[PDB]
């Protein structure tokens, strides 16, 4: 359907009908918004072969990326379904304390800084996965490493500490 | 062979229908109040 | 959602309605009790205990008063031009934010929306006076169609240098980046000016012209009585907070401090209330304190002194900010 | 280090005399370009207004006030200072465009950009500007001083859409690059 | 009385500062856009202040031909 | 047997009433015709005004926000000036006296009908939809096309300075002609 | 739709007026405005910023229009003392 | 449509099919050949359609009338309440969403 968005929309139409058994079948990501977030910089570390893949694959065929690229689409689902069963069986208490401070902060990262670099140090140690930004200014420290965040309501707690990996307490 | 006094009429109502107009121009220019039925 | 969107939307406009319109009231009896303090007086002390019933017994005392349509008015016009003036201040209230989002309409262009509301309201002063066929009421209106091409530049001259820095237009992105510095700071010159054509702008003195009572005898209003007297005085009030309220949005962080949510949400309602209350008391001390403009002169004011800086600094501060690359980015972020 | 591909963009073909160097050069290169005629015809051209003004005031006068053509001459001065630094900068840039006899142009053309090459710096150099806004300036500013007479417009953005192949300038580098590493060896 | 500004530039623009100070200092304020505009960005990038990178706008299509890549297949899925 | 399409009322996030759009649209053709038939000029120039905020709020409820309120924006400056001028310039009380007669009321049919017809072809069928089996328009979602949606106020500026500047200069030409031109016609001669 | 009507009601508020200029220079400001609703109507349909650009610049030109117009009346007042417009 | 700027700050959904019919025209379009672009004609009819979309109005207003009236005259069983198609793939809902898809 068009890629308008509605002004005068007061119904929801859907289709029963499934996928031809000729497409392989793939169970869809369960994950909501909030959870999606806080494991985003984890799938990119991860499938970032198969996301970048994906819309490789739609630019070789335009207007027909839908129908000719579904493989690759599968692969970018079962990718990033594996990080978040990872994440789950591995850092599930602060997975979830997390993105669930995500939910009560507008899903502003800024907000949040201090269950990050909790749920960071534990995925890097248990998943060995790295949040990573490019084109970050040299000079200044990286936002998302910051102690003080100038844009948080509650200031970060002097005793919470950003997580850079390779280094000792 | 041609309907003449069938097509005739449609002639006349084409360029007939050009001095309405021009009928109702000259209503809209009067300086006196006659009415629309003028 | 957990219960109807009608009930939701009912009682977050009452809370924002009520609330208001009780400010409303207290303003006009904090002004004639600050002046009087100022003027070695008291101030309303006897209509309830403090005085504190004064703006009700006011109110309730003119809808029940005789009003007048006089012979020579058209009268719709009478009539409409106060309400069209008094509907369209009060929907400036409508895009406040008392907190992060924390308003009747959290839309992406509210400050647009502001400048189109209260253009709007003013033209029912104009009509209101022009319909009254009276020498005087006619001298008013013509007044508040001089002040409007006086202050209605000035201001949105003003708000595209807020626009410049915070890059957004929405009223909550422009706290939210005052969480960095309150624009009073970067904007001193532009908080000065935005504040002088505030007052122009509700027509509150030194800038009293349309109403001015030692020169025309209610200039606008003079032929109005009972409600339509009431309609035109909510209308100047409300619109005296709303320009506070909007001052502090764009100058002073807005609602940036100086049961959890109520207590949390409670602090940004105090701390945007304490600043627009400064900010009241800044009109009530500023007409307090000065003489009458004169009306040739509030005009050449504006475009022989106001504009001309404000144009030079639309010229300057986006040069600065390509210079030092802080550009304000203007997606959606907070 | 070749690109394997020099024709990135469409460009617009013009049937001119001269072979097409540059349809949106930078404005140090129209500058640096320019002949020493260039600076001749332009500041005869900028002192052609004024001079024209003087010449109407002698024979013909305006009966002006007391300080009146000192101001009139004031505007003339700047009118033709305007007007002949933009007939200075056409003349140059029409050898660039392929408008104008440019046998010089090329050849200073050919070793400044094979220099470029061999240093390995970027041909047209480099943009603080995103790549999609310097394809707006090249499509803003591509022969645009044939509109001088009406709109004027310099480029001053360092952007790599010139109109013309540039495989000639690696084609031409790795062969002073092949002879400079034979000259090398007989050392 | 007023001077004029050709005969002589310094006096006038002492009287333009007195005397018509809305009105010149709106005028040496724009001038001052285009002088930052030519001088902060030279002396920033002088002392190692560098222009940060455009944040990005729409995906970024890595270039290249595609990686050949083996893994999360179809057969995985069960 | 396979129900395989289902109609549901959207609960919440569903969007306004086209409804008002055929309220607006009445009432901007009723305040038009006032603004012509009316004797007096300060009603018409009231109706005028009334045009442009029911054209402007048919425009913020399609969407177009920053259009309609700069609609609204600058033509009620511009109307509270036409009021300036009415009072300058015209005797209202010898113009409420103008009566008309319908001498033209039968130029007006033929004007009307033989314009609108011809013109109802030349509009596209986008717009002539919605003039017992209707059609529905069908909306879905992108993600590709929403990482950074602008706002229609951005949408301009990211062109109206670069890529379209050519109609920006000649703007401000027009702009300047006015500023120059209506003061030189006008200035007190002194 | 409205774009036609409107478009009628300032053709005619413009060609069958017998006021006054002010109500002559109002129904050019009808036909412009009924204009920029059908380019922005369209606009809309075809996902275009375009045609609310050349909106926008419709606006800006009529209100030029309309100030050289309201300019032009003044000069016209100042000599002939009436801006009414006189059949018969 | 054929600018390439669209409303949300993105291209426009009619742009692809308007690059498609300048890139026909110069590539089949010449002096030497005057009839090179009839290859254009479908290309050009196409973006017609992405902008007024009249013959999608045309195939949906036949296949609805089919549709209603095939769906009408069907045998009714059970209506699937708007309830229960609220139901559909919710966490603890596996009736409800069993009886909206008659699985
Ligand atoms: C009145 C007084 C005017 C003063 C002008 C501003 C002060 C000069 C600022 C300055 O020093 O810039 C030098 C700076 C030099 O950069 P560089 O690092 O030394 O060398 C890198 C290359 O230049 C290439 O660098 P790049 O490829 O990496 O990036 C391209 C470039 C991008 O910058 C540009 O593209 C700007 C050029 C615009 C196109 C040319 C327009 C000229 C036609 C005029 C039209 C007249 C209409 C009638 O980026 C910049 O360099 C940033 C420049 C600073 C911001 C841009 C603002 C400058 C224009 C100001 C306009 C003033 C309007 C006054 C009103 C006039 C009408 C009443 O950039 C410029 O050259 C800007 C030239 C602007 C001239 C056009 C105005 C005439
Ligand atoms: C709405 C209230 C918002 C709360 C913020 C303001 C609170 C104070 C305003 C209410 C004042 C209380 C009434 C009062 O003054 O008592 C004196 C009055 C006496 O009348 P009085 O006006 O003559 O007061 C006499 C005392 N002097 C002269 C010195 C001022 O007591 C009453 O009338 C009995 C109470 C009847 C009114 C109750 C409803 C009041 C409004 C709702 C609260
Ligand atoms: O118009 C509504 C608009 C609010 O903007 P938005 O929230 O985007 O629109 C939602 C529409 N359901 O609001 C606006 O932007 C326009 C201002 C409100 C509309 C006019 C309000 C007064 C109407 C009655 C006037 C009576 C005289």
């Amino acid at each position: 359907m068009a890629t308008r968005k509605p002004a005068f929309n007061q119904h929801v139409l859907l289709d029963t009908t499934p996928l031809p058994d000729s497409i392989p079948k793939v169970k869809e990501i369960g994950a909501s918004s909030a959870p999606l977030l806080s494991a985003s910089f984890f799938i990119g570390a991860r499938c970032k072969d198969y996301n970048d893949d994906y819309m490789q694959c739609k630019n070789e065929n335009p207007g027909r990326g839908e129908f000719e690229c579904l493989k690759e689409g599968r692969r970018v689902t079962r990718c990033a379904r594996s990080v978040l069963k990872d994440i789950n069986t591995h850092c599930l208490e602060q997975f979830r304390a997390h993105w669930q401070c995500l939910d009560n902060n507008n899903q502003q990262l800024w907000q949040c800084r201090p269950a990050e670099w909790k749920l960071n140090k534990c995925v890097y140690e248990n998943l060995k996965l790295e949040k990573v930004i490019p084109d970050q200014p040299k000079n200044s420290t990286p936002v998302h490493l910051r102690q003080r965040q100038i844009f948080a309501h509650h200031a970060i707690p002097p005793w919470e500490r950003p997580f850079i990996p390779g280094q000792p307490e | 062979p041609k309907d003449a006094v069938h097509l005739g009429l449609k002639g006349a109502a084409v360029v007939g229908g050009i001095g309405l107009l021009f009928a109702a121009v000259r209503t809209s220019l009067a300086r006196k109040n006659v009415g629309p039925w003028a | 959602m957990s219960y109807s969107q009608t009930i939701n939307s009912l009682v977050e406009v009452v809370l924002v309605l009520v609330p208001s319109l009780v400010g409303i009231a207290y303003v006009t009896v904090g002004e004639r009790k600050t002046m009087g303090s100022m003027q070695r007086r008291l101030g309303p002390n006897a209509v309830g205990i403090y005085g504190l019933l004064q703006a009700f017994a006011d109110a309730l005392k003119l809808l029940l008063k005789e009003y007048v349509g006089p012979t020579q008015a058209n009268l719709v016009l009478f009539f409409l031009g106060p309400v069209i003036t008094l509907i369209f201040s009060l929907l400036g209230y409508a895009v406040i934010p008392y907190g992060p989002g924390l308003a009747v309409n959290d839309l992406s262009t509210g400050i647009l929306y502001m400048l189109a509301v209260s253009s709007l309201a003013t033209y029912g002063i104009l009509l209101a006076g022009w319909s009254a066929n009276s020498k005087y009421a006619f001298l008013g209106s013509l007044r508040s169609t001089a002040q409007l091409i006086s202050y209605e530049l000035v201001l949105s001259s003003s708000i595209l240098l807020v626009i410049m820095l915070s890059g957004s237009l929405s009223l909550t992105v422009i706290v939210e980046s005052q969480r960095a510095i309150w624009y009073i700071l970067p904007l001193l010159p532009v908080f000065i000016i935005f504040f002088i054509g505030s007052v122009a702008e509700t027509n509150r003195a030194p800038f009293d012209l349309a109403e001015a009572e030692s020169e025309l005898v209610s200039g606008f209003m003079t032929e109005h009585a009972a409600v339509i007297f009431v309609f035109f005085f909510l209308a100047e009030y409300g619109s005296i907070v709303l320009m506070c309220i909007l001052t502090s949005i764009l100058f002073l962080g807005g609602y940036l401090l100086i049961n959890a949510p109520t207590v949390e949400g409670s602090f940004y309602g105090l701390s945007l209330g304490v600043k627009t209350s400064i900010l009241i008391f800044v009109f009530i001390w500023t007409r307090a304190s000065f003489p009458r403009i004169r009306f040739d002169q509030l005009m050449s004011f504006c475009w022989t002194v106001l504009l001309p800086i404000l144009f030079a600094l639309i010229v300057l501060v986006p040069c600065i900010l390509y210079s030092f690359n802080i550009f304000p980015v203007n997606i959606s972020l907070l | 280090n070749t690109p394997t591909q020099t024709y990135q963009f469409p460009s617009k073909t013009v049937k001119t005399d001269y072979p097409l160097i540059d349809n949106d050069p930078h404005f140090t290169r129209v500058i640096r370009y320019a002949r020493p005629s260039d600076y001749a015809h332009g500041l005869a051209a900028a002192a052609a207004g004024p001079a024209a003004l003087w010449l109407m005031e002698r024979i013909s006068p305006s009966q002006v006030g007391r300080g009146g053509f000192a101001k009139a001459m004031r505007l003339a001065g700047f009118i033709g200072l305007a007007g002949g630094f933009l007939y200075f900068y056409q003349r140059s840039i029409l050898r660039f465009y392929g408008m104008s006899e440019n046998a010089r142009e090329v050849e200073m053309d050919m070793r400044e950009m094979t220099d470029r090459v061999k240093a390995g710096l970027p041909l047209y150099g480099e943009s603080r500007l995103s790549p999609a806004m310097q394809g707006v300036a090249a499509r803003q500013s591509r022969y645009s001083a044939l509109f001088f007479g009406v709109m004027p417009w310099f480029n001053f953005v360092n952007h790599n859409q010139h109109g013309v192949d540039t495989a000639k300038y690696y084609q031409q580098a790795e062969r002073e690059l092949e002879a400079e590493r034979l000259a090398r060896e007989q050392a | 009385t007023t001077p004029r500004f050709w005969s002589t530039p310094l006096k006038y623009c002492r009287w333009a500062a007195r005397e018509r100070p809305a009105l010149f200092f709106s005028v040496v304020i724009g001038a001052l856009g285009p002088v930052t505009l030519a001088t902060v960005p030279p002396l920033r990038r002088l002392i190692g202040d560098v222009d940060a990178a455009p944040i990005p706008l729409t995906y970024p299509i890595p270039p290249g031909p595609r990686k050949q890549l083996k893994g999360y297949d179809d057969d995985t899925e069960d | 047997s396979q129900i395989s399409l289902l109609l549901l009322k959207e609960i919440y996030t569903n969007g306004s009433t086209h409804i008002m759009l055929d309220i607006l649209s009445v009432l901007a053709v009723i305040s038009g015709i006032c603004v012509i038939i009316s004797k007096n000029p300060i009603v018409s120039v009231l109706h005028l005004i009334g045009l442009f905020a029911y054209v402007s709020f048919y425009l913020i409820l399609i969407g177009l926000n920053f259009v309609g309120l700069s609609y609204l924006i600058v033509y009620i400056g511009a109307v509270s000036i036409l009021f300036l001028f009415i009072l300058m310039l015209i005797n209202i009380r010898t113009s409420e006296l103008q009566s008309n007669t319908s001498n033209s009321i039968p130029l007006t049919i033929l004007v009307g009908i033989i314009i609108s017809s011809f013109l109802f072809k030349m509009l596209p069928y986008g717009v002539i939809i919605s003039n017992k089996n209707d059609l529905f328009f069908i909306t879905s979602k992108i993600w590709d096309g929403a990482l950074a949606e602008n706002n229609h106020i951005s949408s301009i500026g990211n062109i109206m300075y670069t890529n379209y500047n050519v109609w920006l200069i000649l703007a401000s030409f027009i702009l300047l002609l006015a500023m120059v031109g209506a003061i030189v016609i006008t200035i007190k001669p002194r | 739709n409205i774009t036609l009507i409107l478009f009628l009601i300032g053709i005619l508020g413009f060609v069958l007026n017998r006021k006054n200029i002010i109500l002559m220079l109002i129904s050019i400001e009808i036909m412009l405005l009924s204009i920029t609703f059908l380019i922005l109507l369209s606009s809309l349909n075809m996902d275009d910023i375009i045609g609310q650009t050349y909106a926008i610049y419709i606006i800006v030109v009529a209100g030029a229009e309309s100030a050289i117009g309201l300019g032009i009346l003044v000069a016209f007042y100042r000599l002939r003392g009436s801006i009414a417009i006189e059949y018969k | 449509m054929a600018s390439g700027y669209g409303l949300n700050g993105g291209p426009s959904r009619c742009f692809p099919f308007w690059q498609e019919l300048l890139a026909c025209y110069v590539t089949n379009s010449s002096e030497d050949n005057p009839d090179g672009k009839n290859k254009c004609i479908p290309v050009m009819e196409d973006y017609y359609e992405c902008l007024h979309h009249r013959k999608e109005a045309a195939r949906v207003r036949a296949l609805q009338a089919a549709y209603r009236e095939a769906e009408a005259k069907k045998l009714q069983e059970n209506p699937p309440t708007a309830g229960q198609i609220r139901n559909l793939g919710l966490l603890n809902k596996e009736e409800d969403t069993k009886k909206v898809h008659c699985a």
